[PDB]
């Protein structure tokens, strides 16, 4: 099960599961959002990147291992909405 | 002032404004009806966060034809193809009181393309100022309402596949328009969109069309599976 | 919504519309300049006190020009080459009570064209109409005055007999203008008349003049015999 | 009424008018951008007292561009390559109390070239008439400061040596702005300037800027050594 903890517009924690075909993509969040955290296998990991969208904050914000404050991050790092987002996970 | 030039990268650096700026003048070689993807992105940094957000990136076009609706139109020159004024601030400028900037980003701009932004300032100072919104469509639905209160100005993506536009007015009455004569009502108030470097003027672009929003509460979409409608709204008020 | 689309008949077939609609919509294949003897006819029939007579047989040309005059313009697209919104109230749309009806109806078509129609609707319903009307200087007269007392615009023919044209003033001043100078007068008000498909705009038709009459009481026609003269008028009135 | 017709000679006759007129028309087979020297000078002329001096030896482009700014702009048609309509009085003819003429005098013509004047006149009188004058900034000078005060359109020359233009407004705010800024914000308003007889427009003179000045009481302007900057500058005022 790989699914990605992420914020809304109006500062609510959601999970969406990630479709595996073809490739780690997600898509049709329907609302600007800041992904907080990636789960491959029920696990957490660290060192991902996207290989179409540029946005430091986003990987500074996965990469931590530990508990963030959600106070700290502005509305300019949210991403726009129907947003197509590849992963590029190491193993 | 000169803000900055863009030539060969993709990606403009985070452009920063100190001095109390009312408009900018976006310049280009490329044509208006050749902008494809290139995104622009303004805030102001009111300090430790809680910065003011007018444009999260904003498609260029969409942010250019919001701004020059009505009496003016883009301009062109035998050095630039492309000029458009675009105003942040109703009659004066942003006022920033002690280290307050206007930081500018462009995204997705063209490897071989030129891009240049200038500021104008303004002997005046005022609070109200313009935002710009994004509305779409989820594309695997029939049908669906947005409500387009306060609004003035609206910006919708045009296809074929977009069937009946439903505007309800703040009295409930419900009018419902086809494509056709709504960019027949539109290219009535502002019947020249551009004026081309050679003499010829375009009277509106092939896939994008402008909507003013008068006593209007609500605008329902019905149209077909297969595409992605966006509307970018424009709305002035007091920061 | 959409009326009717008449092609390869020379006379459309009478058309009724029951909702309240507040415009028309004229689209053809055929230029605006190069329209010859197309004529419309509309009229309103009420069952409580007598029918209105809005147009009688007025020609295609002179009824377009009669409502694109200021800032609009006749408009083009890729499948339309001429597109033009014509006005029937003043601000609203006519009111229907319970069977009063409008008809329209097209004549002198040509068969091998295409015309449509469309309708738009307004949330909101007046009584104020429009009327145009038709006024004729006959071949054998010298001179002719006419009282356009209560009128707002005029359109007449260009030809080479007439020699002079005098307003008569609320104030009792009498002025005498030329062809050219009415012409030239007459562009300073409305500087484009129709934009083209191809990006050209036309400042005017070389045999129609629109004459906005703004407090004038009285229209003088000097001029040579050989040829009739007609003025198509337009006025607003609470019926 | 037709005023003269001038062809053949360099040196326009002292033209004489006693009808109150309100207004010009000057009409030429040269387009607006060809004219190089042609001056125009108009003045009113009392039997017994002062002249009224309200234009000396200006040109006659200048004349234009000052006249025929804002939803106008300068016409053509198939005879004249040329036509523009220049305001005379505010709101209507210039009164004439006594013995009072109108005297008009072109120069520096071509001598191929045809121009005409003609005359338009109105039911109102008016004491309100608009006065042209002319500023200079030497070429061997670096910078200099014009006072601009009670003025409302200006014209200046376009050379490709000016650096800055500084204006200092009612409140004692001073804003800086490049050649490019400017004309980019003297379009904003009048986006067409002329209207060519094939139909293609033109939307400014490559040697001419048009300035709107609105409480605006200096003008600045900083440059190098090369040419010298002529300033065209009108007023209204009552005589």
């Amino acid at each position: 099960m790989n699914f990605i903890q992420y914020i809304d517009d109006s500062y609510a924690v959601k999970v969406k599961e990630i479709n595996s075909s073809e490739g780690f993509y997600i898509n049709g969040i329907q609302t600007p959002f800041f992904i907080l955290s990636v789960f491959i296998g029920n696990k957490r990991v660290t060192g991902v990147e996207f290989n179409n969208y540029d946005s430091l904050p986003m990987l500074s914000v996965i990469n931590d291992l530990g508990n963030i404050d959600l106070n700290v991050i502005p509305q300019n790092y949210f991403a726009t909405a129907f947003t197509e987002i590849y992963f590029n996970i190491p193993f | 002032m000169k803000i900055a030039t863009i030539t060969g990268v993709t990606k403009s650096p985070e452009l920063q404004v100190t001095k109390a700026i009312g408009a900018l003048i976006l310049s280009s070689d490329v044509a208006l009806s050749a902008l494809t993807t290139e995104k622009i992105s303004i805030y102001i940094e009111r300090g430790n966060g809680s910065n003011v957000i007018l444009a999260n990136k904003v498609l260029l076009k969409d942010f250019i034809l919001a701004s020059t609706y009505g009496t003016e139109n883009t301009q062109s020159d035998a050095d630039n193809a492309m000029i458009a004024l675009c105003e942040l601030a109703d009659e004066g400028s942003i006022y920033l009181a002690d280290k307050e900037s206007i930081k500018i980003t462009l995204e997705d701009l063209i490897s071989d393309k030129r891009y240049d932004l200038h500021g104008i300032e303004e002997p005046q100072q005022t609070n109200n100022l313009f935002f710009f919104e994004q509305k779409s469509v989820a594309s695997e639905e029939f049908n669906k309402k947005i409500d387009v209160q306060g609004f003035d100005l609206a910006i919708m993506t045009v296809d074929d596949s977009v069937s009946d536009l439903s505007y309800q007015y703040s009295n409930g009455q419900v009018v419902k328009y086809l494509p056709f004569e709504l960019q027949t009502l539109s290219r009535d108030i502002d019947p020249i969109q551009a004026v081309l470097s050679d003499g010829k003027v375009v009277q509106g672009l092939t896939d994008r069309l402008t909507l003013p929003l008068v006593a209007v509460v609500g605008i329902e979409i019905n149209k077909s599976q297969g595409s992605i409608i966006n509307f970018v709204v424009r709305c002035l008020k007091t920061v």
